[PDB]
RNA sequence: CUUUAAUGUUUGAUGUUCUAACGUUGACCCGUAAUCCGGGUUGCGGACAGUGUCUGGUGGGUAGUUUGACUGGGGCGGUCUCCUCCUAAAGAGUAACGGAGGAGCACGAAGGUUGGCUAAUCCUGGUCGGACAUCAGGAGGUUAGUGCAAUGGCAUAAGCCAGCUUGACUGCGAGCGUGACGGCGCGAGCAGGUGCGAAAGCAGGUCAUAGUGAUCCGGUGGUUCUGAAUGGAAGGGCCAUC
RNA sequence: AAUUCCUUGUCGGGUAAGUUCCGACCUGCACGAAUGGCGUAAUGAUGGCCAGGCUGUCUCCACCCGAGACUCAGUGAAAUUGAACUCGCUGUGAAGAUGCAGUGUACCCGCGGCAAGACGGAAAGACCCCGUGAACCUUUACUAUAGCUUGACACUGAACAU
RNA sequence: GUUUAUUAAAAACACAGCACUGUGCAAACACGAAAGUGGACGUAUACGGUGUGACGCCUGCCCGGUGCCGGAAGGUUAAUU
RNA sequence: GUAACGGGGCUAAACCAUGCACCGAAGCUGCGGCAGCGACGCUUAUGCGUUGUUGGGUAGGGGAGCGUUCUGUAAGCCUG
RNA sequence: AGGACCGAACCGACUAAUGUUGAAAAAUUAGCGGAUGACUUGUGGCUGGGGGUGAAAGGCCAAUCAAACCGGGAGAUAGCU
RNA sequence: UUUUGUAUAAUGGGUCAGCGACUUAUAUUCUGUAGCAAGGUUAACCGAAUAGGGGAGCCGAAGGGAAACCGAGUCUUAACU
RNA sequence: CCAUAGGUUAAUGAGGCGAACCGGGGGAACUGAAACAUCUAAGUACCCCGAGGAAAAGAAAUCAACCGAGAUUCCCCCAG
């Protein structure tokens, strides 16, 4: 009665702190907003964080609920 | 005697011009309406055979 | 598995269809809507629902 | 192209076009071959003639390959542009 | 030309009768000093029977074969695809007939957008009121809610409400991700056309992650791409869908 | 019970002692009426049990007569066999050692005997599994099919009546 | 009486008897693409098949299933047209 | 069959600490030698006074060779 | 009279021992069964391989049988050794 | 030899000698080497026969497209940043 | 009754053997498809009839494509 698994979804983070990314690139896969999208970065429908800017991964805490957020901040 | 080619391989794959092979993409035959219209859209272009199944197609496509 | 396939038909005489999906049994009326349609290049009033 | 009983990728993708009789009468003439002709005048017969195309072939088109440094009349084919233009800058008479 | 009686008359069924086909493993004659054969005469049946071609049924009487894999041996049982958590050793991935639960959908709104709202639970008091309906305040602060498992998310709400609607658009797609491959996924931006909104803008389905099936063979519609002399057509291709 | 799992069922007989036997009991796991049921004289190289007689079957062997075995002469095989200067023990170790380690014992070579070991010889295990092996066999497995059967047409015609 | 020649002689096979069923003769049935041949130079007190298996007392309920026999209004139904 | 230091035997020849010496391998070094892969000055179809490093190996891949019979070279060369 | 009785030839083969590179690829020794019958035996003949024949053991069909032997397809195929 | 692993009490071999296993043909591709080179090369056949002739053909110098078709561009799309 | 079957004789010819090739009449399975039935193996092997030095085939009711070719057979291409 305990022998079923589901495929393995390879989610978490592709891109690290000051990586160099071209546009488009996906920063993390994830399930829901454990990180938030900030500055030139989308957030897709399975709320991946992708870069809508060439340009350096930045991670950072910010807001009142001391939320963690990606932008890409330009080179 | 000639190699035989494999008349189902020559049918599934045009070879292009820097040796590669053109061939049509699975998934788009029937059961077309539960699929996005973006993954449709995708399918319908050619594409070219992978690296690792060249081995297999050349063999199967000797006089291509 | 209960809810069929349906054809949505453009109004242009084009012959051009969208294909969807509606339960019969419940909205057993027929499903009326506004869709581009490609080969006249507009919005034009879709209808059919088996 | 046995997989070990995996679909092999010739019968997993799916069969694509048909084959037009007409390609297969149709030939490609480079501007190297107008040269190749016995008098100045480049017909389909005269172009069978100096083995440019085949005995079968009923069609036949001029394209850019190459270059022709003559004047030539090109007379019941098809020329393409680029190649229209070379022959014209060299004498040359196209004739539908 | 509407209608409607008849026969030379065409073929339909049934019934009766016939004989000339066909049969005869009845008698008799000859070939022939032959229980074969044939012919002859005769009787008996007789358009039957019987055989051929076609056809439905029956048909282990006979034939060719199939009758799965995993598996603390095999078999019985269970399992076989997909999703979630743990195992999993703080990137990904990671096995066992390891531990635990789900899926094989639903939705023209439960989707898009604009605008608005914010729970559970307990406390106090109050008509039928119970320990729990509804009302008011208070404390509470998401201990709720999410169309359905679990996980991660969710107040700028992704949760509740209403208005307008069809972006559950078509063609494309920088670049990424994930896969041995097949493939799957994310995607700004561009063109065209639309909806919402005063506007910025948002919208290429649904909080996300399951909800699925390659190719072949066909079917349907579209498309004058091809069209075996030629014009067509058939069929094929291409596009959409089954 | 040629059928009973439980089961050496219970009781009784027979024996000093009886899982068998006989008889009866019924609680027939799971008899039963022509794939016969119940009996049944006779018959049986049939199965089971009892007794008399008999005995080296046995207690428990002893002796004897002969054919071999042993010795001489003559003829003269065989299976096997990687090579062998081929010991015990304890341990180790593809996990049960003549061959390794340690130790102990042992002058060299025969002959008659015995069979504990050489995982001895003999047969590419016959059980068990596997192979997308094989063969026969079964069937309301699949697909066919001889045969049987149905009808249509042909061989096959004439009339009469409705 | 028979049997596994060469590990089984038996409780197995057979057996007389019994029954069921088929068979009207160019018999059923069997060997045979066929002709023919057996059955049988027999003819239902016969022949073939099946089962039981001397003899004695007997052989009980069940025809829903499967077959076999029969019946036939209706429905379904091939070639053909 | 001692058979629970391998044995002999050991009261250290045991154990703990504190040290200095020795033994100990196909490891390292030393001498001589072969080969592979590089990189180097003269100079060159390069090979070296040179230099550096490598050189266990199944499946397996790569490279270079030995010998055998026959054909040509060969009516030649060796050989009673 | 008798598929009657005892028992030799004859036909068979229940037990035991021997032998198991045997004297023998199934026998020998002692015993055992049938022994006027469904007996036994000689000569010749017929039946042929999915076929025969079988008082039925899958028994036998030239020391070979759940499909004989010989030749051929044929160097079947062998993901195995 | 086979294996995770064999002195293994796992397999094979009594010994010697002799024989005994990656071939051949045709296609195809890659490498090396040679020839010619935007050209290369001929097949059958003829025969002045390993010559010479034979260029029928094959490959290559252009691709894209399912195809018509276009062509150093083409396809896609109404059209492409 | 005619006749016909049937009978006797004469004359002519055949009969059987043989390697392959040839034409025709019948016709497998293993195998391959990684199972198997369509398909494959293959009109192969095998059986049978008949012929000849060769046999068969053969002088368009053929192809072609609006230009034309001009019976059959065999070879190389077309082309895996
Ligand atoms: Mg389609
Ligand atoms: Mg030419
Ligand atoms: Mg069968
Ligand atoms: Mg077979
Ligand atoms: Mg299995
Ligand atoms: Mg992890
Ligand atoms: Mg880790
Ligand atoms: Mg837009
Ligand atoms: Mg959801
Ligand atoms: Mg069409
Ligand atoms: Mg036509
Ligand atoms: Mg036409
Ligand atoms: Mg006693
Ligand atoms: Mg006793
Ligand atoms: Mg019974
Ligand atoms: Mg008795
Ligand atoms: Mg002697
Ligand atoms: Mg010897
Ligand atoms: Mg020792
Ligand atoms: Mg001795
Ligand atoms: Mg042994
Ligand atoms: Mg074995
Ligand atoms: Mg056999
Ligand atoms: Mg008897
Ligand atoms: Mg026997
Ligand atoms: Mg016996
Ligand atoms: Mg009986
Ligand atoms: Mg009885
Ligand atoms: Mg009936
Ligand atoms: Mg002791
Ligand atoms: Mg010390
Ligand atoms: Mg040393
Ligand atoms: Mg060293
Ligand atoms: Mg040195
Ligand atoms: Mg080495
Ligand atoms: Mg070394
Ligand atoms: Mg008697
Ligand atoms: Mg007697
Ligand atoms: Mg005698
Ligand atoms: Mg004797
Ligand atoms: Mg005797
Ligand atoms: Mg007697
Ligand atoms: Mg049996
Ligand atoms: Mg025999
Ligand atoms: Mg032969
Ligand atoms: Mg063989
Ligand atoms: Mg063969
Ligand atoms: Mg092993
Ligand atoms: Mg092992
Ligand atoms: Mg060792
Ligand atoms: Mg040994
Ligand atoms: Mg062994
Ligand atoms: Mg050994
Ligand atoms: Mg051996
Ligand atoms: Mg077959
Ligand atoms: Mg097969
Ligand atoms: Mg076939």
């Amino acid at each position: 009665r305990n022998g079923r698994d589901s495929e393995a979804k390879r989610l978490g983070v592709k891109r690290f702190g000051g990586e160099s990314v071209l546009a488009g690139s996906i920063i993390v896969r994830q399930r829901g907003t454990k990180f938030h999208a900030g500055a030139n970065v989308g957030c897709g429908r399975d709320h991946t964080l992708f870069a809508k800017a060439d340009g350096k991964v930045k991670f950072e805490v910010k807001g009142p609920k001391n939320r963690k957020f990606i932008s890409i901040e330009a080179e | 005697p000639k190699i035989k080619t494999v008349r189902g391989a020559a049918k599934r794959f045009k070879k292009t011009g820097k040796g590669g092979f053109k061939h049509k993409h699975a998934n788009l035959r029937h059961i077309l309406t539960k699929k996005a219209t973006k993954r449709k859209r995708h399918l319908r272009p050619k594409a070219m055979v992978s690296k690792g199944d060249l081995g297999l197609v050349i063999a199967c496509l000797p006089y291509a | 598995g209960i809810r069929e396939k349906i054809k949505l038909v453009s109004s242009a005489g084009t012959g051009h269809f969208y294909t969807t999906t509606k339960n019969k049994r419940t909205k057993p009326e027929k499903l009326e809507l506004k869709k581009f349609d490609p080969v006249v290049r507009q919005h034009v009033i879709y209808k059919e629902a088996k | 192209g046995f997989e070990g009983g995996q679909m092999p990728l010739y019968r997993r993708l799916p069969k694509f076009g048909f084959t037009s009789r007409k390609a297969a009468i149709t030939a490609e003439i480079r501007l190297s071959d107008l040269a190749k002709v016995e008098g100045g005048v480049v017909d389909l017969n005269t172009l069978k003639a100096a083995n440019i195309i085949g005995i079968q072939i009923e069609f036949a088109k001029v394209i850019l390959a190459g270059e022709v440094t003559t004047p030539v009349t090109v007379r019941g084919l098809r020329v393409t542009k680029g190649a229209r233009a070379a022959i014209e800058a060299a004498g040359g008479k196209i004739e539908e």
